[PDB]
């Protein structure tokens, strides 16, 4: 039955000032299969985005990973927007970059 | 390899 | 060493914008290996040690095989809406199936359905039946007593997949077996000291790891926050796990990172 999603979102290398990378958001645990994963600077879409085919758990509930190529820019929020039935609202998880 | 399609039959 | 082979099918009537109703993966030893879906219509190799392993005459027949499962799951979709009293909506069969060579060498065999995310058929070896989880999957066990379909998976799950998997898993050693060191960092957050204090292991090969935090060399797990453990793009693996401290108590604090690419634990601390 209907279990909502749990969110990550990080980045293929530890993240630095001018330095290519991958960000990554990554979804599971959840049912139905359909789901809007978006990953968003400054609130605005990104480009590259490449989303991963529908897969599942041995427990039958779903996930999706969705990443694109990208170049941080410090004081840019970056963030995953995510939407399902299970939850009222879109929730947007955002991106510590740790540096 | 995968399976016999007819397996995969409810 | 563990190694598993594992078909993962989805059909779903709802899917939705943009994607297909129908896809079906393939796995081996976790790495995406096979792929299809009912928009390219098409089995396609996922990396590049299937590919060389393969001709065209593989990928035509596992084409078909998975065409054909593609419309036995469009009926499935139909034939279990009537048995449920559903009309419409959003419904999904799942069917899962593989093997598994264990370290003490002895075969494991996989092969289970669900409706709408729940149990609904499962095979049971030991027993040589098709278990039916709900009333509504009764009429597909008696299916099977019928169609002959358990002899016809003994085949499948004790030789083909065994088999096949063992070829697999020659075809692509190097890259199955290889070690990929982590990138780790530590990073910590909030109020005039040091509260939360982060660590993340970044693109890590094979995907088994434990991360844990030490206070003076005590593990606080009961108090670690974990992630799991969670794919990047390329193949590799990324896991975090926060602790809780009293700000200044930074220095007292060491990230322990165990894994297969590191012959000592990694010891990390916070700047």
């Amino acid at each position: 039955m209907d279990l909502t999603p749990k969110v990550q979102v990080y980045s293929r290398f530890p993240a630095s000032a001018g330095t290519k990378n991958v960000l990554n958001c990554f979804a599971a645990g959840f049912h139905p299969p359909k789901i809007s994963i978006t990953l968003m600077k400054d609130g605005v879409p990104m480009e590259g985005a490449q989303y991963s085919d529908m897969s599942f758990n041995d427990d039958w509930t779903f996930q999706r990973l969705v990443h694109a190529d990208f170049t941080p820019s410090s004081g840019s929020t970056y963030a995953c927007k995510v939407e399902h039935e299970t939850l009222k609202e879109p929730q947007v998880y955002k991106w510590d970059p740790e540096f | 390899r995968e399976v016999d399609e007819q397996l995969l039959s409810v | 060493e563990l190694h598993t082979l594992r078909y993962i099918r989805t059909a779903m009537t709802d899917p939705g914008p943009g994607l297909p109703w129908f896809v079906d993966v393939g796995y081996v030893d976790g790495e995406l290996f096979m792929h299809y879906n009912s928009t390219a219509r098409r089995a396609v190799p996922r990396t590049e040690w299937i590919a060389a392993n393969t001709d065209q005459q593989y990928w035509d027949r596992e084409t078909q095989i998975v065409q054909g499962s593609e419309q036995i799951n469009r009926e499935n979709l139909d034939i279990l809406r009537r048995r449920y009293n559903q009309t419409g909506g959003s419904h999904t069969v799942q069917w899962m199936s593989g093997c598994d060579i264990l370290e003490d060498g002895t075969i494991r065999g996989y092969h289970q359905a669900a409706y709408d995310g729940r149990d609904f058929v499962a095979f049971d070896k030991g027993t040589m039946t098709l278990t039916a989880a709900v009333p509504e999957a009764v009429p597909t066990k008696r299916k099977w007593e019928e169609g002959g379909y358990a002899e016809g998976l003994k085949q499948y799950l004790e030789e083909t997949c065994v088999e096949w998997l063992r070829r697999y898993v020659e075809y692509g050693k190097a890259e199955l077996g290889r070690r990929e060191r982590p990138e780790v960092r530590v990073w910590g957050k909030e109020a005039d000291g040091i509260l939360t204090l982060s660590c993340r292991a970044h693109g890590f090969y094979p995907r088994p790891i434990v991360v844990s935090w030490l206070k003076d060399g005590a593990v606080r797990g009961q108090d670690a926050q974990s992630g799991g453990i969670v794919p990047n793009g390329d193949g590799t693996y990324h896991t975090w796990v926060t602790i809780d401290a009293q700000p200044g108590d930074g220095d007292k604090y060491q990230c322990r990172v165990e894994h297969a690419s590191l012959p000592q634990p990694g010891l990390y601390s916070w700047r």
